[PDB]
């Protein structure tokens, strides 16, 4: 390139090894076992820290969840950063051969019920209305214990968060769940094209593709098992006050990430020679789109016709078109 | 975008405009569907039969007056053929006669309803820095699509108590200016204004502390929304001009029901205390009327409540404390050397010494 | 720029400064260079004055003698990451050892930059590093 | 005093007065604590602390007096800089030695090496004397030894009998007897009296291994959490320190190894094999080298020191907080929710010991022993600076930044400075000014920290997004040279092309806003001076910015080239407006990929920039050249050269008055130096140009 | 301007002298019976070097007169104190001193 040519000349340039008078070496050991050391496992304590809290008055893990909750139920217009919070649910989500499997399946069912008997699944619930449309951190950690609890698509913390959505009676939950979707991600259009010249010449796209593939997840997990009392729930929203039908969002979102795996088809349909930048970015829009047909699998499985309805005249077919066009020139 | 009225003092409240954005959680974008029927009057609203529109929060109808223009007149003027108004689903020009709340026609979040107007078939439609003003049309753009969103109860409550006292309140300041001026006789409510004035000290009541959370939480924000809705359609600026007009004479009106001007003054700077406590943005929007809290102050009557008000203001925002200044303050500390030794003046002296995080040195 | 070329910097600076707000006068870039024991010609004394009110100050004159500094810096050190190899002292590196010394970490890059190498290098086959100066240096 | 136990009005206004006093001086004025040393007094403070007898308002409120007039500045101070962690390489911080020689214990952490740098304190004197500049000075003074040991007294005392379980106590509640007492301790520890016999006293009061496990009320242990919290922080002190003083005895031998390792492939006898050892001796740069040694230690003789340390780096003070914060969560169902997000931080912060050291190597930092005095007098006024984050001040914060900017450690050591954050902190006092000279000398700062080295200046592209916010700000005046918000976005790009990339569309849509917002003036060129560093960058204009800038102004661009060509007889800011824009749009769609490939996007932009300003500009081309006149011409050449063989260069010729004004003077002695860059790039009335270069050869002969 | 009682006497013959370091323990109060500084209260003999002009002029006009060991009364015209403008939080506009000063030693 041309930057490139600069490099070169001060990778020669850069001659002392360790004239380094006494300490700027001293500095530099001290970063790189900063980065390449101190990064190791820990993490045996997170079910034996949740075993010590879980111990009886009212225990301290329901002491400490209930915190997290009268702090979501309160007014801020905009959530907090809470590194204890961050810190804490990441610890309940890290702590979530045939009779020995269904023995894996029933500690693991144990394993929940030590958070949603109190009121795990509510402070989740709260914490997402809560942040009104914010893609923070939070929101991630929240959707992380959301999923590290419903993770073998469990029915008593289902049926928890239905009577809990039917009780205090939630607009905002749905609002928030629309508002999330509404950002997300896209794949890309350009941004990688100049995140490949920048790094061509000085030497993310989907910058938090994780936190959709947690969004639908959860999404996912709540209907997961065939409830189609929650299933019609993300539909028509009975009770409350202004519906917020979730199924057609997530119809827009995979139109969304449709048309920008389409607009990278067509990009790569003339260059023939696809990189690694190309694959890594590529099948890491492949695994969002598999996962929001997944959940739309999810929504209508157990054939309650008002979903199939109210899907069929969305905008499903533009999406299914484009995958058409994407699949049969990109095999 | 929704429908609007302009805001307060600009017309005396009579054209229409729309708006989008945060107009929408305001009190002045409401309107109220009256039929014509007295009996099952709550039916289904239905395609086609006519209704009316009322500004909640001024008491006017949408009587379009085709002589001139699209206003907003009294139940006196307003007559049926200048505003029936009609709801389809289609721009076109193709029932009227029954009983029980009838066939359920018209959803809220899924209905594109077009306004059409009976008499003289026109059309809501809209012109041409947004201020933009809708027009009665025969034919119409192809963007009238009005939707419908319904308000909550509260917001409703909120507002019919906004025109209920403003209207009890402009007649009480024109009995000031009419009883002021000259020796009177001029009819002037005091029992009305009094039992009215402690119903509205116990509607901005705070949240107990005996309380379960969430339900404290609820409260409060229900008494945030009832702030706010106050704030945004003048309500502080009213009380205050009303706080003017009473605090000449030191008790010209009838002098066994002008008796009452003490605890009305009482009462007065007390909801002047409820209409602050919790907001910064109201307080804020009032922190440029704060010397004459300070002038008032040193009136020897009604300290408690002009200092009660003063210091809930000087709480809970930064920004009125760089308005206030040397004279203010040596006022304050005149204050304590008037009246003996209070701790309230104390405690405005140390709230006025430090904001929220930020002290301020020169202070 | 090292620590003891900038604690050298600041004290010539400091010393030849006396008013205390960081600003040196005018005629005092020979002085300060000469107490530092530069004496260029006077041209390039001008356009460095005429790069930085009348006050020459701080920052841009660290600036300089570092670029001046550097110059020397590219001389000696384009020597000397070169005297690390071709141990009978000529220059003339042959291309095969030219494909293994350029192929050096940091930068690591494929085969295009080692093709940039061999479609221009000169090469007989000995190749000497003032072509890749000219190449490689603009 | 005692006798006021029953006036309660007068009780209530004294707590009030105390409250007054305790709020005026509020967060570090001295001016005014001198005087609070002429009422409250001293010694009338050190009774107030005895009396077992005052009431327990009147308690609280002296202990918040004692703190407020005299402590409270330095406490506050020093808890700035307890995560910072930068410390000498003596040989004082050599001897540290992270374990009590030789067994399986804690250090049980009163230990006095603390070899870091940890800000000293003044305290001046309240004489009612002489104009000495002592009235805003550091501090009031107070007898620091007698309150220490008085506090030991007093702390002994009342645990021997307040396990007891009285109902007596000092304040009626046992919250006035422990709450002001415990607070004054903590902001007593923290200001680091309680020499060794002290702490080893107190935490035989605490530990014994007592005070903590008592029955206590809420705020009592809040305060108690604090101090915890402290200790735990006292022990991650000790831990960086130690762990530098492993580095300088590591480091050392590492350098011995690698350059035993450069002679001996330096004398390459056999030998492909050497080559690659070649490879590994000239990387990048010193990081991928101590990288790559230690990636090479992580998959000799050396890895034994770094593979036993590690494991001396396992860390019982510990294991008694993570037992009695559980205990006092089961046992007493806690109410007051601030008590219960500080016990759970602790609870999750002894588990997470290897994340706490993750959080706090990236602030640790060494200095050479010869830099140490200019380190705490750099720090002592980056502390200043720190403090007047949350308040006559604006000449307090330019002598800061002014003494910080005359430092030697501010670049020798540039990573200190993102280290401190003092960027951010700078950053974060102009923009608490806005809604002056004071951010003259900010935005002056911050344009200067982004060219000291060119990582710093990615440390200031991570803010650009709000820095644009306020860029109105810039306009006419002789500070809006270099001291606009503006002026530091235009500063945290220019020379990079990583940062020039990186920059995304909607910054350059508030660029265009602000520049469309300009239907009329001064204010445009600056706006315009922005995307001119947006674009370009080098000399090759990146066309990621330069595509999009263009497309953003071809909505508006806003005759016009013989408007420019009207103005000359009016002032000079609508001159210079027009040749910005003709520079701006000079600088885009280079002839590399223009005339080696036909590109599309490139031809199609460089027909946008042909179709606006259509070659007519020749007037105001020559009509300069006669008689403002050095740099708008100058511009033209920059747009007709990119944008727009020899015989419309033949057209063109001129420069004979500048030639000729070789004795004349004096901006023409400042244009003919700028034609002499200029005019070469259209090398690529012959007779009569080579009669005047010649002439001109004769002005330079 | 100041008018000095003998409170204690020293001997009368070793008054001070200039470039000389007088230490004092001064406990001054107001006019109005009030006390405001004392430098028996936080123990620090205070220090001043006469004729550098530091201090107040009363005072230093009092501390040429005592003696080695001499306590006077050094009770201060409003002019030669703080004056019109007096001291910004601790002495009132236009207050009098009535000062306590035990002179000690020299140096």
């Amino acid at each position: 390139s041309k930057q490139r040519k600069r490099a070169v000349v001060a990778c020669f340039r850069m001659a002392p090894l360790y004239n380094l008078p006494r300490h700027r070496a001293v500095n530099l050991f001290l970063q790189g076992y900063e980065k390449s050391w101190i990064e190791t496992e820990e993490h045996y304590f997170e079910d034996k820290l949740i075993e010590d809290l879980a111990k009886p008055r009212v225990d301290p893990l329901h002491q400490l969840i209930l915190l997290f909750s009268r702090t979501a139920l309160t007014e801020k217009c905009k959530l907090e950063e809470d590194f204890l919070y961050m810190a804490y649910a990441d610890i309940m989500a890290k702590s979530c051969s045939f009779e020995e499997k269904e023995m894996e399946k029933q500690k693991l069912l144990y394993q929940q019920a030590r958070l949603h008997d109190r009121g795990a699944a509510e402070m989740v619930l709260q914490t997402i209305s809560a942040s009104k449309g914010e893609t923070g951190p939070m929101v991630a950690a929240t959707l992380k214990l959301g999923i590290a609890i419903l993770n073998g698509g469990n029915s008593t913390v289902q049926q928890k968060m239905l009577e809990y959505l039917k009780e205090k009676k939630d607009v905002g939950f749905f609002q928030s769940l629309a508002g999330l979707m509404q950002s997300c991600s896209v794949l890309d259009l350009n941004a990688f094209e100049r995140q490949n010249k920048a790094e061509g010449l000085g030497m993310k796209v989907l910058q938090d593709d994780e936190f959709t593939c947690d969004l639908f997840r959860f999404l996912q997990l709540l209907c997961e098992g065939h409830n189609s009392d929650f299933q019609n729930y993300l539909r028509t929203q009975t009770g409350n006050n202004t519906t917020v039908n979730i199924i057609i969002s997530t119809v827009d979102y995979l139109l969304r990430v449709q048309e920008s795996i389409s607009d990278f088809y067509w990009y790569y349909s003339g260059k023939d020679v696809i990189d690694e930048q190309g694959q890594r970015n590529f099948s890491k829009a492949i695994q969002v789109a598999k996962q929001v047909f997944n959940t739309l699998t999810e929504y209508i499985q157990g054939p309650c016709t008002g979903n199939q309805q109210s899907l069929a005249h969305s905008r499903l077919w533009d999406a299914v078109v484009g995958f058409l066009h994407v699949f049969a020139h990109m095999q | 975008e929704c429908l609007t009225v302009p805001s307060g003092e600009h017309e005396q409240r009579r054209t229409v405009h729309y708006e989008g954005g945060a107009v929408s959680v305001h009190a002045r974008s409401l309107w109220r569907l009256e039929t014509l029927r007295v009996a099952w009057s709550g039916s289904h609203i239905r395609w086609g039969q006519p209704f009316r529109l009322r500004h909640v929060t001024t008491g006017k109808y949408l009587s379009l007056m085709e002589d001139k223009s699209l206003l907003l007149m009294d139940k006196e003027k307003a007559d049926v053929k200048s505003t029936a108004f009609t709801f389809r689903s289609s721009k076109e020009k193709l029932r009227k006669e029954v009983d029980g709340m009838g066939t359920s026609e018209i959803k809220y979040g899924d209905s594109v309803c077009f306004i059409q107007h009976i008499g003289t078939g026109l059309w809501l439609t809209y012109q041409s820095s947004i201020q933009r003003k809708a027009i009665m049309h025969h034919e119409g753009h192809m963007d009238d699509g009005l939707n419908l969103s319904r308000s909550q109860h509260e917001e409703s409550r909120t507002a019919r108590v906004i025109r209920s006292t403003v209207f009890l309140f402009n007649r009480f300041i024109r009995g000031l200016d009419a009883l002021s001026k000259k020796a009177k006789t001029v009819d002037l409510p005091i029992e009305s204004v009094s039992l009215s004035l402690q119903d509205l000290i116990g509607y901005f009541h705070p949240p107990d502390e005996h309380l379960e959370h969430e339900d404290k939480q609820n409260r409060l924000r229900a008494l945030k929304n009832r702030q706010n809705l106050f704030q945004e359609e003048g309500m502080i600026n009213l009380v205050l001009e009303c706080i003017d007009r009473l605090h000449v004479y030191s008790s010209v009106a009838g002098r066994e029901a002008g008796e009452s001007w003490k605890s009305i003054l009482n009462s007065l700077y007390e909801l002047l205390a409820a209409l602050i406590r919790g907001n910064r943005k109201n307080c804020a929007q009032f922190s440029g009327s704060l010397d004459w809290l300070i002038s008032r102050l040193e009136r020897l009557e009604a300290s408690s409540g002009i200092l009660e008000v003063l210091h809930c203001v000087l709480v809970e925002s930064p920004e009125a404390l760089n308005i206030i200044k040397e004279g203010h303050i040596k006022s304050i500390i005149s204050l304590l050397d008037k009246h003996g030794r209070n701790h309230k003046v104390l405690d405005v002296l140390c709230s006025l010494c430090v904001c929220h995080g930020v002290a301020v040195r020169s202070n | 720029l090292t620590e003891e070329q900038i604690a050298e910097f600041k004290e010539a600076f400091s010393l030849f400064d006396k008013d205390g707000d960081g600003t040196i006068t005018t005629k005092e870039l020979g002085t300060v260079m000469r107490s530092l024991g530069q004496n260029p010609t006077e041209a390039e004394l001008q356009d460095m004055i005429n790069e930085v009110n009348g006050t020459i100050d701080f920052p841009e004159f660290l600036t300089m003698m570092a670029r001046k500094m550097k110059d020397t810096d590219s001389e000696e050190e384009i020597r000397e990451a070169f005297r690390v190899f071709d141990k009978d002292g000529n220059g003339y590196i042959s291309a095969a050892e030219l494909r293994h010394v350029m192929t050096n970490l940091g930068e690591k890059l494929t085969d295009e930059e080692v093709d940039e190498m061999i479609r221009e290098a000169d090469i007989d086959g000995q190749v000497n590093y003032e072509e890749f100066v000219q190449m490689m240096t603009a | 005093i005692l006798e006021l136990t029953e006036q309660e009005e007068l009780l209530k206004f004294h707590y009030h007065t105390l409250r007054l006093y305790s709020a005026v001086c509020a967060l570090g004025n001295h001016r005014v604590a001198h005087a609070l040393c002429s009422h409250v007094d001293e010694p009338q403070l050190l009774y107030a602390i005895e009396n077992k007898y005052m009431p327990g308002l009147l308690r609280a409120g002296y202990y918040d007096l004692l703190i407020d007039i005299h402590l409270s500045s330095y406490a506050t101070a020093r808890l700035m800089m307890n995560n910072e962690f930068i410390v000498p390489m003596t040989e004082e911080t050599k001897s540290i030695t992270l374990f009590p020689d030789e067994n399986k214990k804690h250090g049980l952490p009163g230990i006095g090496l603390s070899t870091s740098l940890r800000p000293r304190m003044q305290f001046s004197s309240p004489s009612f004397v002489s104009i000495n500049n002592e009235c805003y000075q550091y501090s009031p003074e107070f007898p620091l030894d007698i309150l220490k040991a008085k506090t030991i007294q007093m702390l002994t005392e009342a645990v021997q009998e307040g396990s007891l379980h009285a109902r007596d106590p000092v304040g009626g509640t046992t919250e006035f007897l422990f709450v002001p007492l415990i607070k004054l301790f903590y902001t007593l520890l923290i200001m680091g009296i309680f020499h060794n016999e002290d702490l080893k006293h107190i935490l035989q009061l605490i530990e014994p291994s007592g005070l903590l496990q008592m029955k206590l009320p809420e705020p009592v242990k809040l305060q108690m959490c604090l101090l915890l919290q402290y200790l735990c922080d006292c022990q991650v002190r000790h831990r960086i320190e130690a762990i530098v003083a492993f580095s300088d005895d590591f480091v050392a031998k590492l350098q011995d190894n690698q350059r035993f390792r450069y002679n001996e492939v330096m004398q390459a006898l056999n030998m492909e094999c050497p080559c690659p050892e070649e490879i590994r001796d000239q990387l990048l740069d010193f990081h991928e080298d101590l990288m790559t040694h230690c990636g090479i230690e992580l998959d000799l003789t050396i890895r034994g020191r770094l593979l036993s340390l590690v494991e001396k780096v396992t860390y019982t003070l510990q294991q008694l907080i993570s037992e009695t914060m559980v205990r006092w969560a089961q046992e007493s169902v806690i109410e007051d929710p601030e008590l219960v997000r500080a016990m759970f931080v602790l609870l999750h912060r002894q588990y997470d010991g290897i994340g706490g050291l993750v959080r706090a190597l990236p602030k640790t930092y060494t200095i050479n022993g010869v830099s140490v005095e200019d380190t705490i007098n750099l720090l002592a006024s980056l502390g200043q600076i720190r403090s007047l984050l949350s308040v006559e001040e604006e000449k307090l914060m330019i002598r800061g930044l002014g003494d910080i900017m005359n430092n030697k450690v501010f670049y020798q050591h540039p990573n200190l400075m993102r280290a401190l954050g003092m960027h951010e902190t700078v950053m974060e006092v102009m923009v608490n000014v806005l809604g002056p000279k004071m951010v003259a000398n900010c935005c002056r700062f911050l344009c200067y920290f982004c060219r000291i080295s060119r990582q710093n200046q990615k440390a200031m592209f991570d803010h650009l997004s709000y820095l644009l916010e306020n860029s109105s700000v810039g306009l006419a005046s002789p500070a809006m040279r270099g001291s606009t918000p503006l002026d530091v976005a235009a500063a945290s790009v220019m020379d990079n092309n990583e940062l020039a990339l990186a920059l995304r569309e909607p910054d350059l849509e508030k660029v265009v806003r602000y520049l469309a917002g300009c239907g009329l003036p001064v204010e445009g060129e600056r706006y315009l001076d922005f995307l001119r560093f947006a674009v370009f960058c080098n000399g090759e204009s990146v066309e990621e910015n330069a595509n999009v800038v263009v497309r953003l102004l071809i909505r508006r661009p806003e005759g016009l080239l013989a408007a420019m060509e009207e103005a000359i007889k009016i002032g000079n800011a609508i001159m210079t407006f027009y040749a910005a824009l003709i520079d701006l749009l000079g600088r885009c769609a280079p002839e590399m990929h223009l005339i080696h490939a036909a590109k599309g996007e490139a031809i199609r932009i460089r027909s946008i920039l042909r179709s606006l300003i259509p070659l007519g500009d020749l007037v105001g081309v020559i009509s300069i050249a006669f008689q403002f006149c050095p740099d708008h011409k100058a511009a033209m050449v920059l747009f007709l050269d990119r944008v727009y063989v020899q015989d419309f260069l033949l057209h063109l010729l001129g420069f004979l008055p500048d030639l000729r004004a070789a004795a004349s003077l004096t901006d023409m002695a400042l244009a003919l130096n700028r034609y002499l860059c200029t005019a070469v790039l259209p090398l690529l009335a012959g007779t009569e140009h080579h009669a005047s270069l010649i002439d001109s050869l004769l002005h330079t002969v | 301007g100041v008018e000095i009682e003998t409170i204690s006497p020293g001997d009368g013959r070793t008054f001070p002298k200039k470039g000389q370091t007088c230490v004092v323990h001064y406990t001054g109060m107001l006019q109005n019976g009030k006390k405001f500084d004392s430098s028996r209260d936080r123990n620090k003999p205070f220090k001043f070097r006469i004729g550098k002009q530091e201090v107040i002029k009363g005072f230093e006009e009092g501390a040429a007169q005592m003696s080695l060991g001499q306590r006077a009364k050094l009770t201060c015209t409003p002019d030669v104190a703080y004056g019109a403008t007096g001291h910004p939080g601790v002495i009132p506009p236009n207050a009098t001193l009535i000062f306590d000063v035990e002179l000690l030693n020299l140096e």
